């Protein structure tokens, strides 16, 4: 079973800033089998990056992630004010696919 | 005998015994030019794979050893759980991201071996 | 560990490509220019997702059938002179006598001729006064004297480097995993039969009757059925016409009807009555699985529309019948004899729901008999008020993809990828 | 389009059983999709319960024996539907329950690692509270 | 010393091959059939001898434009019935209101109809009696209902084993060595715009206005001119005419003009007076280098003659304007305000200087507005006494190889030869 | 020098020295598609011959030796009256019943040699 210690536990920045979020596995995922969500308060999470760096339809190209070894990182470009909330890195490398812990992005 | 694609679900180890089976089945008015454009594709598609083997030096061979060392960052499973638990359809996703750079190290690992065997003959 | 390259591995990816014939007096579907025919392997451990409504073998078969139709219409006669004014008197309201003035082989003289037209081809403009039905917004090109229409089995063989996967599950409703597939060089024989409301000569389901549709909960989508035992049908045209050859130019000839020989008796196609009630009873049993065990299945007759689609039209012997199936679809269901169907003939055809391109079929001298099969229907549901226990299934059809989509519901074309790299403990010295 | 609608709020007492159902409007059929049931403890990391895939349901390593994932396919009256019961309910099992589906048509998708899946169409959330 | 064979070496030879499209409602230049498009390498220490007047990429592009034209004109209507005799009366002498007999959908009746013709389509037979202009030398075919004429960028891509060499200089006059060639998989986007006396929507020079000609000392060769800044032109059409539909047979429809809504006001084109007075000054600077530092450069109005060559014919919005351009080329040169040009529309078109094939463009409902770039000219020089200090440049044009040869002056197609033998100190054991 | 098919009547021993003559002469509107389908048939016939030599391990060679032993149930003449009293046109009738058998013992005697050679590299 894989466990991820997502970091930083919580960051804050205003619009117009570039934001990076880290996520580390326990073993190495050599197929880039991770995904990233976004949970506004109360609503349901929305998948927006699968298999390392692929972008679902409809998600604006402002988002971007990277994948290498055991360090997986997500980057947001020229942040916009409706994009505050929470994020999650999930592995689906081996059964069962656990989640991260969550790192809010407050204003 | 199992036939064309018969070993599609077998393990990677017992499905490497039937390479010749698929290797000989890859080459061969309304119907007058549906026919003609269907053959000029089966040939041009095939010649773009026999050239790739020639670049790497494996021409005319189904199994061909090379010199590139398997980087442990492409797939770090051990040999007992690659040739005995997987099927080619499963193994061909796991390296889907690293197939365009294995093809780049195989190509110029041969170009260094061309100009090393050429010098050696000069002595 | 050192990389090792294997050539000829069993991997495939979805693809779409161009397929061609193979098929063992000229036919329209020119079996004289298709390759002659010639092999089915079993794929174990294998599970392959299917989908028969996002198939692509269908949209290629619908275009090949159309484009074979109207290349065999180009090279021969074009009857644009026949748009003139007719003076038509009754032959006895079904046949007319219709004499008119039409040209000769000498460009300045005229000719007075006559011919017998069915009443389904003339619309009057207000003896009496008439004109042909497809004269505004169509151009009639006579059918052509030495080409046949009878279907001939054609096999759709895929090119080299591609393969066709066949689902051998015997209860396959065309969507979902198929845990037993195969690999075929090319399909069984698909007869390109044209029909409506009743699929003729077909191919039978193995175990039970199967109901197939795109979106069941939607009432705007047709519902293909597939019987598992045939229900043969018997058609006839008793009268025995005579052929006469008008000449309308240098090198043209118009094959018009001469005289009837005998009394006029209507043309029909019967049924066996008791067989049609068993078959309609196995349909209801299998149609309750999708709608409810306590629902009243009421069958009705054609709703209405264009005569090509509210009646069971087909083509056998060379003369295009148009039967009236109202006595077949009756009989609400709750939890020696023969049905006689009155069929009317036409002679000017608009087959593929095209606009502005028609055809005239020369008469068939002789008596027409016909022995077919009925191996499917094309129903359609009437949208109620979601608070009843009654469902009404009128026959529909018209759209032509639905005939063939009932034969290519199990095939899938794939693309091989024969190159692979794997780690090993060998090294090239 | 695809739209997911789960049942409403409910409250129970320990030692009972409660069921939540999920009706998906726009699914072709559950042959070509897969259903995964997850859970979000109040303000916590998500958690995965079980699934149905190619019509063979299974449960996690901490829930086996106390759960039942079942589903029924299309019907002329109702869309495809899936259901979840929690047996021997306890004060620990209060959380929000989500209904998730992923396509499984294309073998080269990338949203599923030969059974283990990522979730791309989420429900709306059902809140289950147990107390006395 | 022993021979050694090298495969894949950089050698090339000139060649002539068959390029094809690549391009990213049906069009004429059928961008629905050309390969979808997708890359430039700098070659150092390489010098190549170009020549833009023995370029073969032009005599190909001229045949594909002509052959794509009447491929998209074959399938649809042929208006031979309209050569009849007309009785025409003035609408107010620019529009005629002509009425004639004509066949019906029914081959024996007749039909008295009418339509609004221009004056440029009818030549009279001696309310008088007229007839269509192309009626003794041409077979007119109606333009075709659902096909556009707007130009789309098309790339000319070379087959595999050839390559295209491009000169990245900025002052290239189309002849002589270019010390910086590149290699491109295929060309930039070339718009197939048709026009005379003024190149439109062209490609702009990078530094200065450039003068190019076959043989400057010969007054029977055109003198292409390329600007380095756009000069935009507008060319509206005020009226709002409506469409009608005659019927001339089974399934054929003639789209004649109905009524004119409003007043008949002339069409025009505006080009700014300051912009054209400053872009015609840079021409003279660049045109004294080839004729002398003390010569008098004089401009005149074209010649008179055939109406396709004495006018700025172009095709925007859908109608074929034929402007005048006599207020642009004016007074001689020695060492918020606009110019308005009157234009006349036609509807029967003989494009490629052919004889025997015409075309009829159906009207355009609605108002027509336009914007373009004047980024070229095609001048010619008068036969003078070769003794005086006056040179008079009248716009010429007409021939169509001189529009594309303004785009394809920097390219060249070569042929890779990859086999080579050379001596070395090795030997095969 | 005798040319193309110049040696068709000479004994098999003396007509085997001239294989490079036939090997390099087997590749290269009403007249506009009679030409086009006469050029896609010469290519596809050639490419199904070079694939055979690849499967059997004789790629790029004209006179190639193999491992398959000559079974005596195919032709039990001695060499002095094969290569000295026959022309290839006579020797092709005789084994014409046993030619799809030899093509199957040569095709798999190579696949057992690909894997013998891969093991030898492991040590
Ligand atoms: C096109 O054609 C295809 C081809 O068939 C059609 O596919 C068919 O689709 C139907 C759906 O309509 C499928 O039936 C459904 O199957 C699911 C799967 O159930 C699985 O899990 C059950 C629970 O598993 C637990 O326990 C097992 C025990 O070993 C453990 O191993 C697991 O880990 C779990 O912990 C399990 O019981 C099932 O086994 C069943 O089948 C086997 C063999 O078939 C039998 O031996 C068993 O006795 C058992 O019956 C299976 O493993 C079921 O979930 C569905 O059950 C619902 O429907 C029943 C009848 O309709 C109903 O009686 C049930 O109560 C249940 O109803 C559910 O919903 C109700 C309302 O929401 C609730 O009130 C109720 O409580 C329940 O929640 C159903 O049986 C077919 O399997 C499938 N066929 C194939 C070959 O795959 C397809 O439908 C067609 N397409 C279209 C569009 O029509
Ligand atoms: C096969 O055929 C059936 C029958 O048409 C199709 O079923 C329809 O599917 C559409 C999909 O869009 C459904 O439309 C959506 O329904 C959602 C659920 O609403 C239903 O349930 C709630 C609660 O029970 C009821 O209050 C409501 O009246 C409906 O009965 C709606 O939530 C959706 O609305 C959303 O979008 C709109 C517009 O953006 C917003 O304004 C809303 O706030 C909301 O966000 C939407 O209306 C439709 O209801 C279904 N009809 C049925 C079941 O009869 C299948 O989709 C079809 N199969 C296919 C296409 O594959
Ligand atoms: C060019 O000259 C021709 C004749 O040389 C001329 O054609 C004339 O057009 C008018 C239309 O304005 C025709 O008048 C029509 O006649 C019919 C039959 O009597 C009437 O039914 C018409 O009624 C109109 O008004 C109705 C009330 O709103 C409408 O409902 C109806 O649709 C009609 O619009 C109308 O009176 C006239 O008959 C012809 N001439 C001949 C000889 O037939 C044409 O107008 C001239 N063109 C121009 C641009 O001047
Ligand atoms: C470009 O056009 C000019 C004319 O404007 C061409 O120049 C002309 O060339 C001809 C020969 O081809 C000259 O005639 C020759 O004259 C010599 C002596 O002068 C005589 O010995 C020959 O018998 C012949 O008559 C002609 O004079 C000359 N024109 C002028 C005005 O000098 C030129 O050839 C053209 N360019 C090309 C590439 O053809
Ligand atoms: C890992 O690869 C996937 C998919 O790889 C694609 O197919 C391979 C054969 C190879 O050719 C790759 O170069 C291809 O990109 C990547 O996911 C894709 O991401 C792009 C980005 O927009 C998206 O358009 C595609 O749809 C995705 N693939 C699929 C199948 O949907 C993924 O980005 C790679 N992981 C990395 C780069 O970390
Ligand atoms: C020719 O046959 C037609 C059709 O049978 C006759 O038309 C009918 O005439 C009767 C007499 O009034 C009407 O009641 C019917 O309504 C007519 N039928 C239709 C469909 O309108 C016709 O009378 C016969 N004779 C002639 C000279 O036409
Ligand atoms: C349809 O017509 C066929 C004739 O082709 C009928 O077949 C005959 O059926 C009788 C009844 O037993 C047999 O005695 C005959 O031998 C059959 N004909 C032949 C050629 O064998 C059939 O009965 C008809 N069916 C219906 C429903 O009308
Ligand atoms: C097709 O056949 C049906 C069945 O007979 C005809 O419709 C019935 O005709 C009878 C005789 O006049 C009427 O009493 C019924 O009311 C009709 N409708 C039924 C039974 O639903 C029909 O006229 C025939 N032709 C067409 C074009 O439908
Ligand atoms: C209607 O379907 C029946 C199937 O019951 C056909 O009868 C069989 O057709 C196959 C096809 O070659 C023959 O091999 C069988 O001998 C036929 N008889 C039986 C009892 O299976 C029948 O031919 C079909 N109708 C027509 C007109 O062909
Ligand atoms: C199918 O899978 C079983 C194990 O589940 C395996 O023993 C068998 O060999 C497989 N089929 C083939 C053809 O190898
Ligand atoms: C293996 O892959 C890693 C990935 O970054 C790379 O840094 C390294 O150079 C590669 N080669 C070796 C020998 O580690
Ligand atoms: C190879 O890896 C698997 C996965 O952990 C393990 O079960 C197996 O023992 C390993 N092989 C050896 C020789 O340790
Ligand atoms: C044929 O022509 C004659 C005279 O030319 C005419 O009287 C007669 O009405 C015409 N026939 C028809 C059917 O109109
Ligand atoms: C053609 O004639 C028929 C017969 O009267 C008429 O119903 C129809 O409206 C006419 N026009 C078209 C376009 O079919
Ligand atoms: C169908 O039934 C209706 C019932 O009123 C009847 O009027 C009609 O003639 C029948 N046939 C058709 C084709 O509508
Ligand atoms: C259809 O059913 C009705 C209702 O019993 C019956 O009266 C009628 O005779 C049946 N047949 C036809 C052809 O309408
Ligand atoms: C009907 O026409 C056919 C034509 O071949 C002929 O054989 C037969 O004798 C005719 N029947 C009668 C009763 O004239
Ligand atoms: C029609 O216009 C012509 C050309 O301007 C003119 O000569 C003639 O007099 C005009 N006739 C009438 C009746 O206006
Ligand atoms: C139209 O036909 C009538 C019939 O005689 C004729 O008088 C008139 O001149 C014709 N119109 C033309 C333009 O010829
Ligand atoms: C041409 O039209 C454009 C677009 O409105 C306008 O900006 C420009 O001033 C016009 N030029 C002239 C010379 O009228
Ligand atoms: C050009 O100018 C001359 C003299 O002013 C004049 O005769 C002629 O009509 C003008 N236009 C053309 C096109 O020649
Ligand atoms: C001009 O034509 C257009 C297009 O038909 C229309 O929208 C507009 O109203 C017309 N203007 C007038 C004044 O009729
Ligand atoms: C004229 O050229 C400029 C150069 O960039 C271009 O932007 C403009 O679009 C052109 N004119 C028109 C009407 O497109
Ligand atoms: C033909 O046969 C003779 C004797 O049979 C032999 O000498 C000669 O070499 C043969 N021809 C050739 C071309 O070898
Ligand atoms: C040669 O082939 C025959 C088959 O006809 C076989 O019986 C025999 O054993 C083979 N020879 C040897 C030595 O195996
Ligand atoms: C081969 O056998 C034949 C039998 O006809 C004999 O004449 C000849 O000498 C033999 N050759 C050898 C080399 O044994």
């Amino acid at each position: 079973d894989i466990q991820m210690t997502q970091s930083p536990s919580t960051l804050s920045a205003s619009t117009g800033d570039t934001v990076r979020i880290s996520c580390r596995a326990s073993q190495s995922i050599t197929g880039n089998w991770v995904a990233w969500y976004q949970q506004r308060p109360g609503k349901a999470p929305r998948l927006l990056i699968y298999r390392g760096a692929a972008l679902l339809g409809g998600v604006p190209s402002r988002f971007r992630g990277s994948a290498a070894g055991t360090d997986f990182t997500l980057t947001i470009g020229n942040l916009q004010a409706e994009d505050f909330g929470t994020f999650y890195c999930q592995q689906y490398d081996t059964y069962p696919g656990t989640f991260g812990q969550g790192t809010k992005v407050e204003v | 005998f199992l036939g064309f694609l018969g070993a599609a679900g077998s393990t990677m180890g017992a499905a490497s015994m039937t390479l010749t089976v698929q290797a000989r089945n890859l080459l061969s008015t309304v119907w007058g030019i549906k026919q003609l454009q269907a053959r000029v594709l089966a040939v041009e598609r095939y010649l773009r794979d026999q050239q790739l083997l020639g670049i790497w030096g494996c021409s005319g061979k189904l199994i061909c050893c090379t010199n590139v060392p398997w980087n442990s960052s492409w797939s770090n499973r051990n040999l007992s759980e690659i040739w005995d638990n997987m099927t080619w359809l499963q193994w061909d996703k796991e390296i889907s991201n690293y197939t365009q750079i294995i093809y780049g190290l195989l190509e110029e690992s041969q170009n260094q071996q061309e100009k090393n065997e050429q010098d050696l003959l000069a002595l | 560990l050192w990389v090792t390259v294997y050539y000829g591995v069993p991997v495939w990816k979805d693809a779409e490509t161009t397929l061609f014939c193979a098929s063992d007096k000229h036919n329209v579907w020119a079996t004289h220019a298709c390759v002659p025919t010639d092999q089915e392997i079993h794929l174990e451990n294998v599970t392959e997702e299917f989908n028969m409504w996002k198939n692509n073998m269908v949209e290629q078969m619908h275009t090949d059938i159309i484009s074979l139709w109207d290349q065999s219409l180009k090279p021969c006669v074009k009857l644009t002179p026949l748009c003139v004014t007719l003076q038509c008197t009754n032959v006895t309201g079904e046949l007319k006598n219709c004499s008119f003035n039409m040209t000769t082989e000498l460009r300045d003289k005229k000719q007075k001729v006559y011919s017998l037209f069915y009443r389904l081809d003339v619309v009057q403009i207000n003896n009496k006064e008439y004109r042909l039905i497809n004269c505004n917004t169509s151009a009639i090109t006579q059918a052509c004297p030495k080409v046949s229409f009878e279907p001939i089995p054609i096999h759709y063989c895929a090119p080299a480097g591609f393969a066709i996967l066949k689902c051998k599950d015997k209860k396959f409703n065309g969507t979902g995993p198929c845990p037993s597939v195969s690999t075929v060089q090319c399909t069984h024989g698909i007869k390109p039969v044209v029909s409506t409301q009743l699929l003729l000569n077909g191919s039978l389901a193995e175990e039970e009757v199967m109901i197939r549709s795109e979106n069941i909960t939607n009432n705007a989508k047709n519902i293909l059925v597939q019987f598992n035992t045939p229900v043969q049908i018997n058609c006839t045209r008793p009268n025995n016409n005579t052929r006469k050859s008008i000449r309308i130019g240098p090198g043209q000839a118009f094959y018009a009807t001469g005289d009837i020989i005998g009394d006029i008796r209507q043309a029909h196609c019967n049924v066996s009555k008791a067989t049609w009630n068993e078959t309609l009873g196995k349909v209801v049993k299998q149609l309750r699985k999708h709608f409810g065990n306590n629902t009243i299945i009421r069958f009705a007759n054609s709703s209405g529309g264009d005569l090509e689609v509210t009646t069971h039209s087909f083509n056998c012997g060379g003369e295009f019948f148009y039967c009236n199936t109202s006595g077949l679809f009756n009989s609400t269901w709750i939890s020696n004899d023969s049905i006689t169907l009155p069929c009317r003939i036409k002679q000017i055809i608009n087959m593929w729901q095209r606009i502005g391109q028609a055809m005239y079929a020369p008469p068939i001298q002789g008596v027409i008999r016909c022995v077919s099969n009925i191996t499917g229907l094309i129903l359609t549901r009437d949208g109620g008020s979601t608070n009843s226990t009654t469902e009404t299934f009128r026959p529909g059809g018209g759209d032509m993809r639905d005939n063939w989509r009932s034969e290519l519901y199990k095939y899938k074309v794939v693309k091989i990828e024969p190159l692979g790299v794997a780690p090993t403990r060998c090294k090239r010295r | 389009q695809i739209h997911l609608v789960q049942s409403g709020t409910e409250v129970k007492k320990p030692g009972s059983s409660v069921t939540v159902s999920c009706k998906a409007y726009g699914v072709n059929t559950f042959g070509l999709y897969a259903v995964n049931w997850v859970r979000q403890a109040p303000g916590q990391s998500l958690e995965y319960i079980g699934q149905i895939w190619r019509w063979k349901s299974s449960a996690s390593h901490h829930f086996r024996g106390r759960v039942l994932i079942s589903a029924v396919d299309l019907t002329g009256s109702s869309p495809p539907i899936s259901s979840l019961e929690i047996k021997n309910l306890t004060s620990d099992d209060t959380a929000v329950y989500f209904c998730t589906t992923t396509s499984t048509y294309d073998r080269w998708s990338g949203l599923h690692h030969d059974g283990v899946m990522a979730f791309s169409s989420w429900g709306q959330g059902t809140l289950i509270s147990v107390s006395a």
